[PDB]
DNA sequence: GAGGGTATTCGCCGCCTACCTCTCCTAGCCCGC
DNA sequence: GCGGGCTATGGCGGCGAATACCCTC
RNA sequence: CGGAGAGGUA
């Protein structure tokens, strides 16, 4: 039909899409919301789980609370214990916060209970806890004014887990378990080779597990009962080197704690302190809701206990023996049957999904761990009837333990803000390596890979492409995480071959028991599929056909293994999986653009991309606009009431790219609830436009465009096509200091009056004033109590453009400035970046390259009616990269550029009978949308370039094979054979040749080596890295290495007279000794060895 | 191993993965088939004393020289018995 | 042999150092844990950054600013006991915990 | 590392369907995974040479 | 321009993972931000323009220079060390020429 | 012992160095580098310098 | 015999004494070679090694002023357990029981760290160098130039 | 038991180069004015 | 009462040496 | 400009 109808103001954007869209696309960042709503335990939160976990909705913070109170002493004659976690209003509004440096947070408070239990006496109290960071509206948490993002983390969920390992000398079965659990003590059960069962208990050594039964005090005959049909356990038992249950006692205390008396009263408490207790180990409920699943021991009880059982390790040992040998299930009693089987723990039922909320939490639970222990310690050194809930309460641990989370933690990651889609697609990523996951070195390749079990909640596409190959994906469209923490996706339960409504959010593990149905199976509107074999995954995602009443489930639609910023590639099925990764790592890196364009042959993903995004002024409710202006819209509400949107108009982005937001909406017309009211950075009527419409040539072009490059017109540069705002943030203190007095002061000690005309009086420059590299922004000087140091910032190495604006906090104005300063004066640097030689300008399809050369207009391959192609792209690139998608999209670019309008005089043609209406004939510059995996055929493209309107003339410029017949306008004469033409959507990459750029003669030296310093920032100098001295070897060339390791690098004197020789006439010098040859003899010697030089 | 985790393990002469068994003397071989071993022995043609290679696993197939490895087959004083990859260091 | 440097060198030769040689490296003794003072900001006595041990902090100026002119050169201070000498020779000199 | 039975049965022209696309993935991370660590290892082994 | 005149400039990429991964051009002044790499050195410092960058050394003592300019220069350097194939051979575009 | 102590093992290699008290003769092309030296090899040979 | 004969002949047949392992002194570094950095603000950041020094030298005292003032050999035992730690931890930290520990649970970058990985000095300093006259842009294909 | 011959286990070492951007670099507490 | 200084368990392979288990005198 | 962490380019 069109794009979509639940967007009040969607663009009229035809679609190809053949099949229906039985459910829409969910809140893309409802995830960390919800995730943290849950965590604050907020209104909304209980109503969602009221209409599904009414049973026991209980939050974060109240969950962490139930679990830490009651806290006694030993005696048991007082307790301390919290209820009712509270919040009050934020301090101040998110804007503030952002421009101050405040972090976005608000109070939390607890009602806190001391009861004696000896007088009865109950004293009670409000004890507040700290400021606690609040997200906002999207899903960013503002730290320090930097708006950072907490990544969800693919952690191992907790639990027991088997596995076949085979071995080298026996070569058969050596079934390992290991019962993880959440923050307790490993307890291992391998099954050592010669038929050999036992125990690794921590990391420590390995005691039979009979040992272990014995010290439970279980009896040899009980074991021996329960252990009958297991062979190897009866060695065990029998062969043990161990009797009675002391022997076994002492045995454990031998390793948990060596160089104590291994009393069996000791070792009976820590047997049941490590594992029993729930204080020093809790496989928590995500856990212990795994472990009775897998071995179904109770089904029926809700869960609410967190602490091992006996009944669990003997279930643990029973299932490993059964595991042995060769069984198929086990019966273990009170409980349920279970499939006897390994764990895969790549299987997303086997790895769960720490969002922001289960982070947050477990750094509040490990700070509250911290107060709990300086509780109970002054518990017991204060006298009663003295003793108040808030002299006993420190606060520190708690703040500083969230403090520890929100800024030095791998998940609270600095949010990435090059385009409206970098940062939803930062919200929506699972990084497997944090604090308890994997790491980067180490991890290995089982990890890096794409699981059967990814489908629909994971991406398989869109990885990054160094060495986080792997280990950073992204959340599907549809996905969503179940409480526990695992994912979960929409299908669409078809019944006895209907394929009917009343989607079920099915989970890895009950996908893998049924069997999942592709929604681009033929469905015939009629709850009947076409032919009756279908392609679907069996159990192990094994795509096979199957008759229609085997399948039990099917997808929402053919768009739904894909994620956010892979769905918005057009003709995604027609590249290769490397290809369509680059092209979705790519989409995150297209720079906005000074003017917005959005695409001719879209997908369809970028309206919602856009209103999901938090970038597009979406309309609080339905109104009439009243007065738009450039800075503020004011929409009056159908009820008198007036709410006025500010615009945020030429900011700043974490990555220094403008954030323009402008109204598309007239003083007149009237605005629904969830109507786009302003656009954003990239963006165009409120869908994403991440790049413009350019006439593309697919011909080698005289080299210019070898091996990647590209060629542009001047065309693109002349009318600012590609032309990108970008501002720089510098920022300057003047700190109180022991000495005191620093002041920021107009009159620059030793300095021109030229150089000074900017500054205004107090001494900063005057906004509007073009301040160019070397130029004084902010004149400082440093009373070291004239002793006073011009150190003022100047526009840094390679900087330039106007100063937009200048933000100053003083002290005088009682402002929140760090400890010791009294101003923080700070000024903004804009300049427009036009497209030149080096920018990385790149498609969606992976078809990334850099500007070769810019052709003048007038010397480009120009159309038979006088157009010039605006960009020439290679035509060895395409065939060899399996990315032919682009091509496609060329195609259908000039068939929406031009127009069509298909014939139907005497019968649709057969090729458009299942075309959709209002497809059969567009307007010129309609925009059409082909759906990632349903979209335009090949024979529709073919259709629709062979009718295509005239452009002006009664000429068709481009044939029905899609290839124009170009006039070569460097030399005149036609091209001898017709070439492909058509617009191509293409990005202009965060990757400018102008930030790439620098050199060095001298400059900044480092100071403990005296090699020069490193980085584009402080001059710095490129690094002669050690297989670049192995080239210089080969070549044999010796004096060029010589000077370059000596005199270039850290022979201070040959250094400077080798510039005074450059400088002058004479000859270059000899070279000396290198200083860090010096260094190195010192810290030799240091250690304790007479290093020494002999002559 | 066949990539550059054997262009590794071959320039560090390690023990490279599956240590093949290789001929010491000339001589027939007597070999015996059994299963996770074999019975390799090799006449000494020299005039000396038999060659020995039984316990090295039956799953590693044999190698063909010149005639497919047998019992009764020639093999000469280096000649390869398993195939795949030999030790550097007997070599 | 070669003390400090100059290309002229063969042989560099490692080896056990004993106390004695240690003793003869080292200018000076560190015996107090000490790396710089706050109001003044200069290093403090008998630290871990002592110009007695170690040498100037400044081309040519003992510590007490007795002298601070170059003809002034290679007299050892009569009061701070700092040699005065360019600032170069901290990062030569070492010192010693007994 | 085995194939899998079904097999991929269009071509990129045509357009892969929903499972042949994924199932393509699945051999293509290997390959991007592997040239990563393969580059990691060539490097120490040209160090040691 | 008179200065840098017959004056030769070593480029090097990285990874330098073979001898010729450093070698020696003689500069020419280009109205631009990017240095222009000729076109049949790219198989010998493996270098495709999809975004690639590389490092720039001066020679300055006259022994540094006659190496640059006799041991290092490009055009001198046209058959790969490992095999002696040529490596300033047409490739891509100039094959299908 | 200063070669193999820029290759790897820096520790066992210094020590052991320690104990045996050896002498390093700055013969070869790493060591003549780290100690910024003419590498006896190419345009660095008696020959031709 | 032989692996220990491989060691006992190497102090039999040099001049060198074996006494060299048990050290009576312990050599500083020179400071511009463990240099703290004044960034503004106060905010003094102390290298990895001045604070094992300090640790060391603390030490030192400590058990230096016990033997001074007389004390139980049990005391004096421990504190010099304490000062065999501080400069075990100073030549090579984290080699024997926990490494000690700065601020946010980090080890220390002991002497024996400044000479060992891709880090240290042999391999980062030495082999490797920074150069002036150096620079680095983007490469584009020239078709004019010549070879 | 000593002793030796085999295994067995744990500690250590190693894991491409080059470059760009950003954010944090302590916390608790005890003594002094 | 506030400021400043002083102290405090998802890597993996290779390899060697520091050490369990069993026959012999 | 020293350390730790994160992201990214080839
Ligand atoms: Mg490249
Ligand atoms: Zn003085």
């Amino acid at each position: 039909s069109s794009s979509n109808n639940s967007v009040p103001g969607a663009p009229n954007r035809v679609s190809f899409a053949k099949l229906r869209e039985p459910l829409e696309v969910p809140g893309l960042l409802d995830v960390q919301t919800d995730s943290f709503e849950w965590l604050i335990g907020s209104p909304r939160w209980r109503e969602s789980a009221a209409e599904r976990g009414d049973v026991n909705p209980v939050g974060g913070l109240e969950e962490v609370l139930y679990e830490l109170s009651p806290i006694e002493d030993f005696s048991g004659s007082m307790s301390l214990s919290f209820s009712d976690p509270r919040f009050d209003d934020v301090k101040a509004p998110v804007d503030e916060c952002k421009d101050k440096d405040m972090t976005y947070a608000a109070p939390l408070f607890v009602t806190a209970e001391f009861i004696n239990n000896n007088t009865g006496e109950i004293k009670s109290q409000t004890v507040f806890m700290g400021d606690f960071p609040m997200m906002t509206e999207k899903g960013t948490f503002i730290i320090n004014g930097t708006e950072r993002v907490v990544v969800s983390q693919l952690v191992r969920s907790p639990g027991v887990y088997f596995d076949e390992t085979i071995d080298k000398s026996t070569d058969k079965t050596l079934h390992s378990v290991k019962v993880i659990p959440s923050r307790g003590a490993w307890l291992e059960f391998d099954v050592d080779k010669r038929d050999t069962v036992g125990v690794r208990i921590d990391r420590k050594r390995r005691q039979p597990v009979t040992v272990l039964l014995k010290a439970l005090g279980w009896t040899s005959e009980q074991i021996v009962e329960r252990f009958g049909f297991s062979e190897i356990m009866r060695s065990t038992l029998e062969k043990d080197n161990t009797v009675g249950t002391d022997e076994a006692l002492l045995d454990i205390y031998r390793k948990l704690r060596p160089g104590e008396p291994p009393t069996k009263e000791s070792a009976q408490t820590l047997l049941e302190n490590l594992f029993f207790k729930e204080k020093r180990y809790d496989l928590a409920r995500v856990g212990r809701y795994k472990v009775n699943k897998k071995l179904g021991l109770h089904v029926g009880e809700p869960i609410t206990s967190s602490t091992l059982t006996e009944e669990d390790v003997v279930a643990t040992i029973e299932y490993l023996v059964r595991l042995h040998e060769g069984q198929t299930t086990m019966t273990v009693p009170g409980g349920v049957e279970v499939p006897v089987e390994t764990d895969d723990i790549d299987h997303f039922g086997n790895r769960r999904l720490r969002t922001v909320g289960e982070l947050i939490q477990n750094q509040i639970r490990v700070g509250m761990s911290r107060m709990e222990r300086v509780v109970r310690e002054r518990m017991t050194t204060q006298d009663v009837e003295a003793i108040t809930p808030q002299t006993l309460i420190n606060i520190r641990p708690v703040v500083a333990a969230i403090k520890e989370f929100f800024g030095t933690s791998q998940l609270s990651q600095f949010m990435d803000q090059n385009n409206p889609l970098s940062g939803l697609t930062h919200k929506r990523r699972l990084s497997a390596l944090g604090p308890g996951g994997l790491s980067r070195e180490r991890a290995g390749l089982e990890v890096r890979d794409v699981h059967p079990s990814h489908y629909g909640r994971m991406c398989p596409i869109e990885t990054p492409e160094g060495p986080n190959i792997g280990l950073i994906g992204s959340l599907s469209v549809y996905a969503r995480v179940n409480p526990f923490g695992f994912i979960e996706t929409p299908y669409r339960k078809v019944v006895d071959g209907v394929v009917s409504d009343e989607i079920v959010y099915l989970t890895a593990d009950e996908e893998d028991r049924h069997v999942v149905a592709q929604a681009n199976s033929p469905i015939d509107a009629d709850g009947r599929f076409v032919e009756p074999r279908v392609l679907v995954r069996r159990k192990a995602g094994e795509v096979e056909y199957v008759p229609s009443s085997e399948v039990d489930y099917m997808d929402v639609s053919p768009r739904q293994m894909v994620s956010v910023a892979t769905a918005m590639i057009p003709f995604l099925e027609h590249d290769d999986a490397n290809r369509a990764l680059m092209g979705a790592n790519m989409q995150r890196q297209a720079v906005p653009l000074v003017r917005s364009e959005a695409p001719l042959v879209g997908t369809g993903m970028e309206l919602r991309a856009a209103i999901d995004a938090g970038d597009v002024v979406v309309a609080e409710e339905s109104g009439v606009i009243e007065e738009v202006s450039a800075d503020y819209i004011t929409v009056m509400h159908d009820n008198g009431t007036r709410r006025t949107y500010r615009m945020r108009k030429f900011a700043r982005s974490n990555h220094g790219t403008c954030a323009n937001q402008c109204p598309i909406v007239d003083a007149g017309d009237r605005v629904e609830a969830g109507q786009v009211i302003a656009d954003g950075p990239c963006t165009d009527d409120g869908e994403m436009a991440l790049g413009k419409n350019l006439l593309v040539a697919i011909m080698p072009w005289e080299g210019h465009n070898y091996e990647d490059a590209i060629i542009l017109s001047n065309r693109l540069v002349e009318e600012d096509v590609l032309t990108s705002i970008h501002i720089e943030e510098h920022e300057i203190d003047a700190r109180d200091t022991k000495l005191g007095a620093e002041e920021i002061t107009r009159d620059i000690p030793n300095i021109s009056d030229e150089v000074l005309a900017d500054l205004d009086e107090r001494g900063i420059v005057r906004i509007g004033a073009e301040v160019r590299d070397g130029d004084i922004l902010v004149g400082k000087v440093t009373p070291k109590g004239r002793e006073v140091r011009d150190t003022s910032l100047k526009v840094p190495h390679g900087e330039s453009g106007k100063v937009i604006g200048i933000r100053v906090f003083s002290r005088e104005d009682e402002d929140e400035l760090p400890a010791g300063v009294n101003e923080l004066v700070r000024v903004y640097v804009a300049q427009k970046r036009k497209i030149s030689d080096g920018d990385k300008l790149a498609g969606r399809h992976g078809n990334k390259g850099v500007i070769g050369k810019i052709l003048p207009v007038e010397d480009m391959p120009f159309l038979a009616d006088g157009t010039p192609v605006d960009i020439i792209l290679n035509t060895h690139g395409v065939p060899r990269r399996m990315n032919i998608g682009q091509i496609l999209e060329t195609h259908l670019g000039w068939c929406a550029h031009s127009g069509w309008k298909v014939d139907a005089a005497k019968g649709v043609p057969d090729w458009a009978a299942r075309l959709p209406d209002e497809l059969l004939e567009a307007q010129p510059n309609a925009i059409v949308s082909t759906p990632v995996f349903d979209g335009a055929q090949e024979a529709e493209l073919q259709g629709l370039l062979s009718c295509t309107l005239p452009n002006r003339d009664g000429d068709v410029l481009v044939d029905a094979d899609g290839k124009a017949m170009l006039f070569d306008g460097r030399s005149g004469e036609p091209f001898p054979y017709p070439v492909t033409v058509g617009y191509m959507y293409i990005m202009k990459l965060h990757h400018l040749v102008d930030d790439k750029i620098h050199a060095r003669s001298t400059g900044p030296y480092s100071m403990i080596t005296q090699q020069p310093l490193g980085g584009k920032a402080q001059f710095g100098g490129q690094r002669f890295g050690e297989m670049e001295c192995w080239a210089m070897q080969a070549y044999g060339a010796a004096y060029t290495l010589q000077e370059l390791l000596t005199i270039k690098s850290d022979d201070t004197v040959g250094r400077v007279k080798v510039y005074e020789a450059i400088v002058k006439g004479e000859n270059i010098p000899e070279p000396g000794i290198p200083e860090s040859f010096k260094v190195l003899l010192k810290e030799l010697q240091s250690l304790c060895l007479n290093v020494e030089v002999l002559s | 191993t066949g990539g550059l985790p054997r262009v590794q393990e071959l320039f560090e002469a390690r023990v490279p993965r599956g240590k093949a068994p290789i001929a010491d003397v000339t001589g027939r071989v007597r070999l015996e088939d059994g299963e996770r071993f074999y019975k390799i022995t090799i006449v000494p043609d020299d005039g000396g004393e038999e060659v020995v290679y039984d316990k090295i696993s039956k799953r590693q197939r044999l190698r063909v020289f010149k005639r497919v490895l047998s019992d009764g087959d020639h093999v000469e004083v280096g000649q390869q018995l398993m195939e795949g990859s030999a030790d550097p260091h007997e070599v | 042999g070669a003390m400090l440097d100059v290309n002229f060198f063969d042989e560099l030769r490692i080896g056990l150092a004993t106390a004695e040689d240690i003793r003869q490296w080292s200018y000076g003794e560190v015996k107090k844990p000490e790396t710089i003072n706050y109001r003044t900001l200069k290093p403090e006595k008998d630290g871990l950054f002592c110009e007695k041990i170690f040498g100037p902090t400044r081309d040519w100026e003992c510590y007490c600013g007795k002298y601070k002119r170059v003809r002034f050169k290679g007299i050892i201070c009569e009061r701070c006991g700092v040699e005065v000498t360019r600032a170069k020779v901290r990062r030569e000199r070492m010192g010693h915990i007994e | 590392g085995e194939f899998i039975p079904r097999p991929v049965k269009s071509s990129f022209r045509e357009g892969l369907t929903v499972l042949e696309y994924f199932i393509n993935t699945h051999g293509a991370r290997k390959g991007l995974a592997d040239t990563a660590l393969r580059t990691a290892d060539s490097g120490y082994l040209t160090r040691r040479l | 321009e008179e200065v840098i005149a017959e004056h030769p400039v070593l480029l090097n990429r990285a990874p330098t993972l073979h001898r010729l991964g450093i070698q020696a051009f003689e500069p020419m002044l280009v109205e631009g931000k990017a240095i222009q790499l000729h076109p049949l050195v790219c198989e010998a410092f493996n270098a495709d323009f999809d975004g690639d960058q590389m490092a720039v050394h001066l020679p300055l003592s006259a022994e540094a220079q006659a190496e640059a300019r006799i041991l290092m220069l490009s055009s001198n350097n046209i058959l790969s060390p490992a095999s002696g194939r040529p490596l300033a051979m047409p490739r891509l575009d100039m094959v299908t020429g | 012992w200063l070669s193999a102590a820029s290759f790897q093992e820096t520790t066992r290699v210094l020590t052991d160095a320690a104990i045996n008290c050896r002498s390093d003769k700055l013969n070869g092309l790493k060591e003549n580098v780290i100690i910024g030296k003419l590498i006896p090899a190419g345009t660095g040979i008696n020959r031709y310098r | 015999a032989l692996k220990r004969l491989k060691v006992v002949a190497a102090f039999q047949q040099s001049g060198n004494s074996p006494m060299g392992m048990v050290l009576d002194a312990v050599p500083v570094i020179p400071p511009e070679l463990r240099p703290m950095v004044q960034l503004d603000g106060g905010r003094f950041a102390t290298s990895d090694l001045n604070d094992l020094y300090r640790r060391v030298i603390n030490r030192n005292n400590r058990l230096k002023r016990l033997i001074d003032l007389g004390a139980p050999e049990i005391i004096v035992n421990n504190e010099k357990r304490m000062l065999q730690e501080s400069v075990d931890a100073l030549f090579d930290n984290g080699r024997r029981g926990r490494p000690v520990t700065g601020p946010g649970n980090r080890p220390l970058k002991s002497l024996s760290d400044l000479l060992k990985g891709k880090q240290g000095r042999f391999r980062q300093n030495l082999l490797g160098k920074r150069v002036d006259y150096s620079g680095r842009s983007v490469i584009v294909v020239g078709p004019q130039l010549k070879l």
